[PDB]
């Protein structure tokens, strides 16, 4: 019922990200790596050898490990997604997850860096770009989407919805029930206009601007996909995730 | 598949 919709979804979203906007934002208002040094510094207290780019790239994609995981029971408690075939389930959180873990890391970054280690640590852009290539390639873009889109100034509240409606995408390849998810989507999306409406009201055209922000998104992770497999194939101690590597397989 | 599997918890 779509009474109940955006709380629901709002308090599923509170329930199962470790982080969120307003932890966030509390904290960036944690341990700061800026160098090779202060890396080193940092590691000796938050990680129980390889080179200082397959370290970060290690602790990067652990990271997106552990969200993956939230984002799956997240979309657990997305009324009507459980009710989807288990196959259907899975193409959703396949094409969706990096879409919707990008949206969100937006609310750990800011123009100077991003928090790291469950709020704990804070490496700074400079510092990523000054890595050696790829890995200095890759933050770079994600830096400019989150600048762009955090100058929205959402809240928790939108951003729920937001990742809600990324999931629920009745245009990912291979989804068996087009027709339902497309009305699933339509029910979210519509709970997004109207939220936009009471949270947003100085700006009435907020919601078009989300909706580029998901295309944005889908050009974001296509992209990134491309050194997924750079990394894999021509980076011996980069070891993928098996569960990175599911995702990544075939998108 | 691991995905399977979350979703199976
Ligand atoms: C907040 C923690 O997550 C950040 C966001 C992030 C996500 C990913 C991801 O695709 O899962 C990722 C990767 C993948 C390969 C391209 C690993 C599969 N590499 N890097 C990355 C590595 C070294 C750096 F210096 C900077 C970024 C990454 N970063």
């Amino acid at each position: 019922d779509l009474k109940s919709l955006a709380k629901r979804i709002y308090e599923a979203y509170l329930k199962n990200f470790n982080m969120n906007k307003v932890k966030a934002r509390v904290i960036l208002s944690p341990f700061v790596i800026h160098d090779m040094e202060t890396l080193c510094m940092a590691e000796k207290t938050l990680v129980a050898n390889k080179e200082a780019e397959v370290r970060i790239f290690h602790c990067c994609q652990c990271t997106s490990v552990e969200t993956v995981t939230e984002l799956t029971e997240f979309a657990k408690a997305i009324p009507g997604f459980a009710n989807l075939d288990l196959n259907d389930q899975v193409t959703l959180l396949k094409y969706g997850v990096y879409e919707a873990i990008f949206a969100m890391l937006s609310s750990v970054m800011n123009k100077d860096g991003m928090l790291v280690a469950y709020g704990n640590g804070f490496i700074t852009r400079e510092f990523l770009k000054s890595l050696r290539k790829p890995f200095c390639d890759i933050m770079e873009p994600k830096f400019d989407f989150a600048m762009k889109f955090n100058a929205l100034e959402l809240d928790d509240s939108d951003i729920s919805l937001f990742v809600a409606a990324i999931i629920c995408c009745g245009d990912r390849p291979g989804l068996l029930n087009v027709g339902h998810i497309e009305k699933m989507q339509e029910g979210i999306v519509h709970v997004l206009r109207l939220h936009l409406q009471s949270n947003h009201p100085d700006d009435i055209f907020l919601f078009p601007k989300l909706l580029q922000k998901m295309a944005d998104l889908r050009q974001l992770v296509t992209e990134h996909a491309q050194l997924v497999q750079i990394i894999k194939k021509t980076e011996s101690d980069a070891a993928l995730h098996p569960l990175l590597q599911e995702i990544y397989r075939d998108m | 598949s691991l995905l399977k599997k979350l979703l199976l918890a």
